[PDB]
RNA sequence: AAUUUGUUACAAUACAUUUUUUGGCACCGCGACCCUCGCACUUGUGGAGUCG
């Protein structure tokens, strides 16, 4: 599943935990953003094995079948 | 009476009139202060050389009054009443520094002492409690 | 209950300084304080974040938007802490 | 610095403190809170303009936890 | 007579659009709660009135919401 | 829990300094424990009044500095 | 000392100190202790389902599920299977086991209580009869 | 149910932590509060293209911590048990 | 004293021209008629109109604007 | 020639919608001049003129 986030981070990851706050424990984690000081165009993404996440960050979660 | 870790740990610690530590023949073992002081008072000791410091990012004021400083290995450096004798011995201060005091050092009476300091340590704005002026 | 709150309450009467989220420092006699740091102050100067200062009478401030409060150093002595 | 468990156990230690605006408050923690508000004994706000450390001595300061980011130990007691 | 929560309840299984703290959305509402978190199907991402992408099945977090509309 | 003691400021014109470097004026008519303000209307700071009476939300208030003493 | 001995369905036996009002000693070796009896040697005989111990062992196959101590150091054990298990107190040996005749249900045959006089035995039974064993 | 509990259970772990302002923080979690206030030891602060700054002890606040990057080896199901 | 809740209720009863300001958003305002009431500042407001502020008029339908992002009311 | 028991007090072992921790985040000073000689506990501190 993919998650949109406040800081422009598309978090494509496998969900493990879930709560009232929409905090999440994540496996198989693959974030997507862009380190870019203007004018520039770069698209970057990194793999992380295991990752805890805070809920205020979360804007919209989505499920791609 | 070596400057030791144990010595530093029982030393008066307070907020001065900045965080200051109240303090010896050789400056050593400063690691134990843990870079927690803005000022260190080393007045009235027997240090010969201003050297031996660890990396101390906090330290902005060094009061080194009435010691025996004859050689130099930070915004304010007070060296009043020490033993610096040659203009060339003050050269290492060019690599630092806005407030500098070297009064009561033999070097003071050397011809052109003030102009020499000003040209070699241009970052100093107040020298011996007098404003470095443009002229 | 919060000891900082208590301290603030104690500081009532005294001339506290007071910066907000905006970064607009005030100084004045602390008239009233509440559990939520809802401060009122008298005879209060008001510095702009850029620099300029403005005198004003009886300012109210809501603790939410308060950043930090400076209290006079006499309160250090006694007798809230122990 | 010592290897503490909590903040409460390290009361009265000289503290570096960061806040959301980017200022750095330094001073001894006199008292803590349920919401991490800090009383600081001899507080100095240290700020950095967009160069080199600007410095302001405050005094006894109540500091709101909302704005607090993180606290670090500057030195030992006394 | 019409409060908000009941309106929200009524509007389940119907088209809705959401603005944020900004980008517009467009999708059929699945369900809602007291906190005003959302779950939508056939989500279309109106980037300032420009349907950039069609995500489909989504869950919007409450605090980023601005307003609901048909 | 406790009520904001604004009974001193009741029925006086106040500069409600509000979120986003904005302002409001007007005479104070009421309030609550969340510090929402109900006030008989005035201008937004050259100047232009909107409304007969106005209600400002609690969160939005930076300050409510008294115009009258 | 301990002036009160107690036995509970948590399968412990406590030796109480009443003046201070707290347990002096705990005896956990039982795996509910439904009966005790005081030897007229300053000790106690404690019971459980299959194992009758003593406290300052007694050989028992399953007797599960009262005790009485003669002044001659004979230790009686009433069964719920209707068997009367007599012991010596010193040894732990079981020298006799009897079976009562129910009455004029086979479930109703058991021994609810029992006592010795100040050479005779008196056992109330669940069959609505008292029996006197000589 | 609670992730707080899970967090608490995670003790003595050398972990990276990511903040709302993007600061990467390499340290050993000695403890965490019920409200996610992280208490680290052997700490290393780096920004997301500039030099590093190391520190012995850091108490970071719960509201700031965006993502705690967990250790390499971890049994998650077990942790999730009450 | 006139509480905020009471005021809101009155407004609802009336059905009058309400002009809402947005929290941390200067450029936009809303203009409609209050239909709903909540325990929090949240309400439903049918026949709403989005407005770009004078540093014209834009189309908008029926809306509930969420309580957290409200600032001003007038009715 | 410290140990146990009882009583009293304090502290520790709950939850997201406006005041804290479910975030509205991200992309006076430096040149000049001249005034004041005053025993204190401090927002700040002479004035004219130029530079930022």
């Amino acid at each position: 599943v993919i998650i949109s986030l406040r800081n422009n981070h598309k978090i494509i990851a496998r969900v493990k935990a879930f709560d009232r706050h929409c905090n999440m424990v994540l496996e198989n984690v693959k974030e997507l953003w862009t380190e870019k000081k203007g004018k520039n165009v770069i698209n970057r993404e990194r793999f992380i094995s295991k990752l805890f996440l805070r809920g205020d960050s979360v804007i919209v979660v989505l499920k791609t079948p | 009476m070596k400057f030791t870790p144990s010595i530093v740990i029982d030393a008066p610690q307070y907020y001065v009139d900045d965080l200051q530590l109240e303090t010896e023949s050789m400056p050593s073992s400063l690691k134990h202060l843990t870079k927690p002081t803005h000022i260190l008072d080393l007045t009235n000791n027997d240090l010969i050389m201003i050297p031996d410091l660890s990396r101390r990012d906090d330290i902005h004021t060094l009061l080194l009054g009435r010691n025996n400083i004859v050689e130099v290995d930070v915004q304010n450096l007070t060296l009043s009443n020490n033993s610096i004798r040659r203009f060339e011995d003050l050269q290492r201060l060019r690599r630092a520094l806005k407030n500098l005091t070297l009064i009561g050092n033999q070097v003071c009476h050397l011809a052109n002492y003030r102009e020499h300091v000003l040209r070699l340590v241009p970052h100093l704005e107040t020298l011996d409690f007098q404003n470095v002026t443009a002229e | 209950n919060g000891i900082p709150v208590k301290l603030l309450n104690e500081a009532q009467g005294h001339i506290v300084s007071l910066e907000l989220t905006t970064g607009a420092t005030y100084r004045g006699k602390l008239v009233e304080s509440e559990d939520s740091m809802n401060v009122q102050l008298r005879d209060v100067i008001a510095t702009e974040p850029q620099g300029a200062v403005t005198h004003m009478d009886q300012i109210f401030v809501r603790g939410s938007q308060i950043k930090f409060i400076v209290v006079p150093d006499l309160l250090k002595n006694a007798p809230l802490f122990k | 610095v010592a290897h503490s468990s909590r903040l409460a156990n390290l009361i009265d230690y000289k503290l570096r403190v960061l806040t959301q605006d980017g200022r750095v408050y330094i001073g001894q923690l006199m008292a803590f809170d349920k919401h991490m508000n800090l009383v600081l004994n001899e507080c100095i706000e240290e700020r950095v303009p967009k160069i080199k450390v600007e410095k302001r001595v405050l005094g006894l300061t109540i500091l709101r936890g909302e704005q607090i980011l993180s606290t670090v130990v500057e030195d030992k007691p006394l | 007579p019409v409060n908000p929560k009941p309106f929200l309840k009524g509007l389940v299984n119907h088209r809705v659009g959401v603005k944020l703290k900004s980008t517009e959305y467009r999708g059929t509402l699945v369900s809602t709660d007291n906190y005003f978190n959302l779950q939508l199907n056939e989500a279309e991402e109106f980037v300032a009135g420009v349907s950039h992408g069609t995500l489909g099945e989504i869950f919007i977090r409450c605090n980023n919401v601005l307003y609901i509309r048909e | 829990v406790s009520t904001p003691e604004l009974k001193k400021y009741m029925d006086k014109k106040i500069l409600l300094n509000i979120n986003g470097s904005r302002k409001v004026a007007g005479i104070l008519r009421g309030y609550d424990i969340f510090l929402n303000v109900v006030l008989d209307d005035a201008m937004e700071i050259n100047n232009h009044q909107l409304g007969l009476q106005t209600v400002i939300r609690g969160n939005s208030i930076i300050s409510l500095e008294a115009l009258d003493a | 000392g301990s002036k009160f001995i107690s036995s509970s369905e948590d399968k412990t036996v406590r030796i109480w100190e009443n003046q201070i009002n707290v347990p002096i000693k705990q005896i956990s070796d039982t795996a509910s202790m439904p009966f005790l009896n005081v030897h007229p040697n300053y000790f106690c005989a404690q019971s459980m389902d299959n194992r009758i111990y003593s406290f300052s062992k007694y050989k028992r196959h399953p007797k599960k599920i009262h005790s009485s101590a003669g002044y001659g150091i004979s230790l009686a054990f009433s069964g719920d299977g209707r068997y009367i298990c007599s012991g010596d107190s010193k040894s732990r040996l079981f020298t006799w086991d009897w079976n009562t005749s129910r009455l004029l249900i086979p479930g109703n045959k058991p021994i609810t209580q029992v006592d010795w006089h100040p050479s005779k035995v008196i056992c109330s039974g669940a069959a609505g009869k008292i029996y006197v064993c000589d | 149910m609670k992730l707080v509990n899970f967090l608490k259970k995670l003790r003595n772990e050398q972990v990276t932590i990511e903040l709302k302002n993007g600061t990467t923080v390499w340290g050993t979690l000695q403890s965490v509060s019920p409200q996610m206030n992280a208490i680290l030891t052997d700490v290393k602060l780096t920004l997301p293209s500039d030099n590093i700054a190391s520190l012995q002890y850091i108490n970071i606040r719960g509201n700031t911590i965006r993502q705690i990057i967990l250790p390499d080896s971890l049994n998650l199901d077990s942790l999730l048990v009450d | 004293m006139v509480p905020p809740i009471n005021c809101i209720f009155n407004f609802l009863q009336q059905q009058t021209p309400v002009t809402i300001w947005l929290f941390e958003q200067i450029g936009i305002r809303i203009k409609g008629k209050i239909v709903g009431f909540d325990e929090f500042m949240n309400v439903v407001i049918d026949e709403a109109v989005e407005i770009p502020v004078n540093s014209k008029g834009t189309p908008l339908g029926k809306i509930l604007l969420k309580g957290d992002n409200i600032t001003l009311i007038t009715s």
